[PDB]
RNA sequence: AGGAGGUAAAAAUGUGAAAA
RNA sequence: GCUUGAGUCUCGUAGAGGGGGGUAGAAUUCCAGGUGUAGCGGUGAAAUGCGUAGAGAUCUGGAGGAAUACCGGUGGCGAAGGCGGCCCCCUGGACGAAGACUGACGCUCAGGUGCGAAAGCGUGGGGAGCAAACAGGAUUAGAUACCCUGGUAGUCCACGCCGUAAACGAUGUCGACUUGGAGGUUGUGCCCUUGAGGCGUGGCUUCCGGAGCUAACGCGUUAAGUCGACCGCCUGGGGAGUA
């Protein structure tokens, strides 16, 4: 558990990978709420994020190709 | 998914086999879905969590110590 | 989905300013309007009946509405309906 | 459109007229309207080759032109029009140039419509192009065989074909018999579906109906004599043999496909 | 007039004469009134998995600010060539001029 | 017989059965060898040892072809399902890497509805 | 403490009587 | 007449809410081909079935129908039914803030009207997987069932009917009053944000329980508590929700 957007304020988007990467695993999965602690309302923020690049091919679907 | 390991394993060693989905997505849609039993026995499921919980809360209390 | 700037003028032309919006009249004619702009989201979809539940909603709190000014003021209720035109 | 009359009289119960008040009343243009006399189904010999064919309602022969040779100019849509040979739709239609002429109805067609034919028109429906110059996966119809013929492939009411693949100077349409076939690329073909899908639903209430449309009814083979079909004689109706044509071929699953010139074509049977 | 971000995906080979049709698309905007924000060419740049066929394709971002209309005929217009793959759109929520990449 | 180092063996394991077959970096195979193929059957074709006994035999006849290292394709599960990997480096091989291919399944398929 | 992979082929009926 | 009832307007929030149009990946089935041989799939144990034409297995490419893995949460929206990959268009309703104004226009309701899982039916398409009826082989005393191999309707889309469910928080609708704790979820007041905080405020939702209530179980400030309003309904079990 760690800071979020509860009072510092962003506007979440994709591009960044990197904050993209620390809630997906390495299969590509979305990781739950569970474990990233965070509000259900950035999480679908962020849901929608990952669609975006796996549409876009930044992301895979499945890892394994 | 995707395992190297290169020298140092010699059998799998893999405990991110048994956290991507082990019988996840595998044993789970093999047959018998029900459509409406998942919403009913996953709640009786968490219901069963919440005696864990209840367990808890009455713990470490005297119990012969 | 009756727009601001169209609810704007329209209580100032139908009451006194955009501040005396509380008034049946202002009322009678900010439905007329979401109901008539929604005819075309009925003219076609033909099937969006939580939105068409949305559209019944109005008229029959129009229905007290207009009951309700005849009973206030007879000939302003019909001073009404011969400015906007129903009633049947 | 699909329209059920009443059932006032009996042969007026099951009627179901197919209107289309899009189509302009009147008398058709003149230049382009041929006589076509009928035949009665009988050939140079007098015989009849096919049979129940023959009265009907006089037919004007509406001279169409479906090879669409005219590129660049862009055509008007002048108005809709019925026509008593096609089960489809005709259309007036207007080139810049001012040459009147009659073209299929595509399905996306309106009136005072603008389409033209050519390599470098749009992938608005009723244009006309070289397939090699269409995308792919598209929906056309007025196709055409050879490079120049005019088009023979799905020109019936409410009809169309997909366009599978592009190999080369080869295009796979799947036609609509459910056969995949390899065309020229080359070849031209008008964009969408043909108008009046509704053409299907109109049933014809009376056997009347059938016979001012010019075809004359159809005896059962079981009911002939043996002299004059294979099936037919016996007391109470009985069958015994195996289904066939008056002239001793075996019906009911025969594929009499021997073409052999143009089998190279075919990709898929039809199912 | 509302803002878009028309992100899509173009084929190796256009990816080479990519500008010109960003310029054309840009050329739509700028008759409609198109106030773009940004113009986030990523380059070629590689792809996750393979679309059908070999990968990395050339990224190019719009953010543009257009209205229905005119965002349906952009739109639209991606889908008849097969350079530009995989195009899409989102709504405004009042889309800031930064974050390139 | 192309005398070639590569090889990849492709593992199925079922429920019932576990089918191994080595086959080359494209995918051409070369020799294959069943869990029924050693002589059990049924309940004993679908054991984790008896999976073991199908990668010896798939040990064999591989050696013609000159078979050094190999990469394993195993796709399913099953009573194996590591095991039998195992017996491939038991034979001894160059085991470069291992991909587990797993079915995911995003819904499109229905399951069956037996097995009360 | 916290989560899970694995562990029941077959086998019916008793019908009619009394509880201070 | 006035205004706390109710309602309109003002700036924001949330969401699988509804309809239409596109679109992606994986899996599945089919097809062509390369390869490669005697088994494959299945079960409690099998057998049917499939295969020496050459299956299964595996790689390559193409083709379709259907549903959206993880996300997903006693999470949320909707009157209920019910609704979830993604993007766009059209569009309903709810909640929060404090202002301006209307001035009881209120609550409910026989009849009436509309909506209304699935199945089924009508017209026209689709049809992968799955799968009533059904077919075969098994289990068995017998199996017309449970078991497995296939397999049609149907399941899927469009336009329509149908109007019934354990359609169930089994608890009617609306408003007021009456100890708390413990959590999730969404606006927002305010202070030192001087740290994932602190003390409040409303809407929604979860669990345990106080007095009271009840036959008991248990409900227990979203009460089955204390009251008022209107509506619907029950009179022993069947017979029968049938004639």
């Amino acid at each position: 558990f760690c800071r979020f957007t509860a009072e510092g304020v962003q506007e979440i988007d994709y591009k960044d990978i990197a904050t993209l990467k620390n809630y997906i695993t390495e299969s590509g999965k979305i990781v739950p709420s569970r474990i990233t602690g965070t509000r259900a309302k950035y999480q679908r923020q962020l849901a929608r994020a990952i669609k975006r690049a796996r549409y876009l091919s930044l992301l895979p679907y499945t890892d394994r190709h | 998914i995707k395992v190297r390991e290169n020298e140092p394993f010699d059998v799998a060693l893999r405990r991110f086999k048994r956290s991507c989905e082990k019988a996840g997505v595998l044993a789970e849609v093999r047959r018998r879905e029900f459509y409406e039993k998942p919403t009913t026995e996953r709640k009786r499921a968490k219901a069963s969590a919440v005696k864990r919980h209840a367990k808890k809360l009455a713990r470490e209390n005297a119990r012969r110590t | 989905s009756l727009s601001t700037e169209a609810t704007a003028k329209i209580v100032s032309e139908f009451g006194r300013d955009a501040n005396d919006t509380g008034s049946t009249e202002v009322q009678v004619a900010l439905l007329t309007a979401q109901i008539n702009h929604l005819q075309g989201h009925f003219a076609e979809h033909k099937k969006d009946h939580h939105s068409r539940r949305g559209l019944l909603r109005m008229v029959s709190q129009r229905r007290k509405l207009l009951d309700y000014l005849k009973r206030k003021d007879v000939a302003r209720y019909t001073q009404l309906i011969e400015r906007l035109g129903l009633r049947r | 459109a699909v329209v059920k009359c009443k059932p006032t009289s009996p042969g007026r119960r099951h009627v179901v007229k197919v209107v289309n008040p899009e189509l302009h009343k009147g008398k058709p243009f003149a230049p382009l309207l041929e006589k076509n006399s009928k035949s009665g189904g009988r050939n140079n010999n007098g015989r009849i080759t096919t049979r129940h064919i023959g009265g009907g309602h006089k037919q004007a022969y509406r001279i169409v032109d479906f090879k669409r040779n005219k590129d660049g100019i862009p055509a008007v849509v002048e108005r809709l029009e019925y026509d008593p040979n096609r089960s489809a739709n005709i259309a007036l239609v207007l080139y810049k140039d001012g040459e009147r002429r009659y073209i299929l109805a595509p399905k996306g067609l309106k009136a005072g419509d603008q389409i033209q034919s050519g390599v470098d028109a749009a992938i608005k429906p009723g244009n006309t192009l070289p397939m090699r110059n269409i995308p792919v996966g598209s929906t056309v119809h007025n196709v055409e065989m050879k490079p120049g013929k005019g088009g023979q492939l799905a020109r019936s009411a409410g009809t169309y074909v997909q366009i599978v693949a592009r190999d080369g100077a080869y295009v796979t349409l799947r036609l609509r018999s459910g056969e995949m076939r390899k065309v020229e690329a080359d070849c031209r073909a008008t964009l969408g579906e043909v108008g009046n899908a509704e053409h299907m639903l109109r049933v014809l209430g009376k056997a009347g109906a059938a016979r001012w449309r010019g075809v004359r009814p159809t005896v059962r083979g079981t009911a002939m004599n043996p002299v004059d079909h294979p099936h037919g004689g016996g007391e109470g109706r009985n069958f015994g043999k195996h289904p066939v044509t008056p002239w001793g071929v075996q019906t009911k699953g025969k594929k009499t496909r021997s073409n052999k010139r143009t089998d190279k074509f075919i990709v898929r049977r039809r199912s | 007039m509302r803002h878009y971000e028309i992100v899509f995906m173009v084929h190796p080979d256009q990816s080479e004469q990519v500008p010109g049709m960003i310029e054309r698309y840009t050329a739509a905007i700028t008759g409609a009134e198109g106030k773009i924000h940004r113009l986030e060419d990523w380059g070629r740049r590689q792809l996750a998995y393979p679309i059908n066929k070999l990968h990395k394709a050339h990224y190019v971002l719009m953010n543009v600010e257009a209205p229905q209309e005119v965002i349906d005929e952009l739109e639209t217009t991606f889908r008849f060539n097969d350079a530009v793959i995989r195009s899409m759109v989102m709504r405004t929520k009042h889309a800031v001029t930064e974050a390139s990449p | 017989r192309k005398q070639v180092s590569d090889g990849v063996a492709h593992i199925h394991a079922s429920f019932n059965n576990t089918i191994v077959t080595i086959t080359d970096r494209q995918g051409n195979a070369l020799g294959w060898a069943t869990a029924g193929g050693s002589g059990f059957r049924g309940s004993r074709k679908s054991t984790p040892f008896a999976a073991q006994v199908a990668a010896e035999r798939c040990a064999d006849a591989v050696k013609e072809y000159g078979i050094k290292n190999l990469e394993v394709m195993v796709k399913g599960p099953g009573p194996g399902r590591e095991s039998t990997i195992r017996a491939l480096n038991a034979a001894g091989f160059r085991i470069t890497n291992i991909t587990d291919v797993t079915p995911i399944p995003h819904n499109g398929c229905r399951p069956p509805k037996k097995r009360r």
